[PDB]
């Protein structure tokens, strides 16, 4: 149970830190009114 | 004198306040294709295309934006990152560009006039008011911009006060 | 030119626009004694004598429907069974009439277009606008009238959008 | 003539309307470093300082009250208790004050015109009108005073309507 529990708190606490640095690196790109993705920044974090 | 009629002429149709009880708190803007708007002024749009939409948020940055339709595309503001330093056209007259700073003499400045954007001697937007603070006799401004690579960079001086 | 003045004339003691938020969705028609408003309308009536009644609703003809007060019963339209071809007019200038089709010059309908009455060459109201359709190079419309009966009749073209 | 225009110079910058959707309905009074208000009269307050605040409430005495601050309490009105009868100016002309009662002559009165302070021939405010009610040919009015003492005395006829 204890086992358990921190693995699933520890997924869950990674897949919120990759959201929010996916959240972060697209919020600037997003914003602009040319609406443009670079070459790494896209397939790395799925932004199309 | 023929500044704000210039500004008004070509902020006429693209500018649309926003309405909260009959009280004008803030302003969008149309550019790009897309419409932006900020957290802290609430209410409702005075267009009615605009406002059966959804907005995706950004609260660091302090934007609401949306995807404008195809039909609307062409009648927007114009953007664009190369700015020298110095002087550039207001609403309510001139702004300075110093040290990538704007800065607003004092006598004007209230609230209600955020999301006002900022006009050159062509007529392209080069950054979308949002905030101001007071600083002696010359306020700074906390606005957004962009730059050559393409990554919208949000300028905020020390204890500023929401428009 | 000359016969949209008289209209402007009787609009303006008994045709009620109706209070969206800052602007004008539609128009309330009291004609009869009895108080017509159009259901996709939604607002206020600007008489607060007209706001606080109750309305009774016809789904099938598209019109909320109250009954007006006793001082008022005076101060209302006229309603005319009979309506021979040709020509009667409307707000925004002249309406045809022909085969039992209400049809205007196009560029003219649009949003915030609906109650109002069609009236005829004497004053009194023939019909009642609440949408329209473009067919081709002139615009025809979806209105509710009366016949020689006393039955409300509603004629709409096909896909008419509700003004 | 004139007093209409002498209650317009004293009362423009220290008269403040709520505003309800758009709509006035009533007027607030700052006076003595105090901000008086009604309580049937709801809506927000125009100005942006006074309108953050917390106001103290009293419905016996039908008022609500709060704190001037400091940089403001030298532009307020002014107040006394030495008052005679006769003849006092209101904003709209003439108030008469006969045994310890303000007649208003007809004509004049609706729902809207509450929180109006009625001046003298010097500048300074003796009442405060709340409400009204109709007698024969001059109405009476429902209001707030103060005395030698300094107890805040409400006068009320009878039968009266809020305005």
């Amino acid at each position: 149970s204890i086992c358990a529990a921190i693995a699933t708190v520890s997924v869950a606490a990674s897949t919120w830190l990759f959201c929010r640095s996916r959240v972060a690196c697209l919020t600037p790109y997003r914003l602009t009114p040319n609406a443009r993705i670079p070459f790494c920044l896209a397939v790395l974090c799925c932004a199309r | 004198g023929k500044r704000q009629r210039m500004v008004m002429k070509l902020e006429s149709d693209k500018t649309f306040p926003i309405m909260l009880e009959g009280k004008i708190n803030g302003y969008a803007c149309v550019v790009g294709g897309k419409l932006f708007r900020p957290m802290h002024v609430e209410g409702k749009i005075d267009n009615d295309v605009l406002a059966a939409l959804k907005t995706k948020k950004a609260s660091k940055y302090d934007l609401e934006y949306a995807d404008v339709p195809q039909n609307m595309r062409a009648d927007t503001f114009k953007y664009t990152h190369e700015k020298p330093q110095g002087y550039y056209s207001w609403h309510h007259g001139a702004v300075q560009y110093e040290n990538g700073r704007f800065t607003v003499p004092k006598g004007v400045g209230a609230k209600g006039d955020s999301g006002r954007p900022i006009l050159d001697n062509q007529g392209r937007v080069v950054a979308i008011v949002l905030g101001g603070v007071n600083e002696g006799s010359r306020t700074a401004l906390s606005v957004v911009m962009w730059n050559e690579k393409g990554v919208t960079v949000k300028y905020t001086p020390e204890n500023c006060e929401q428009w």
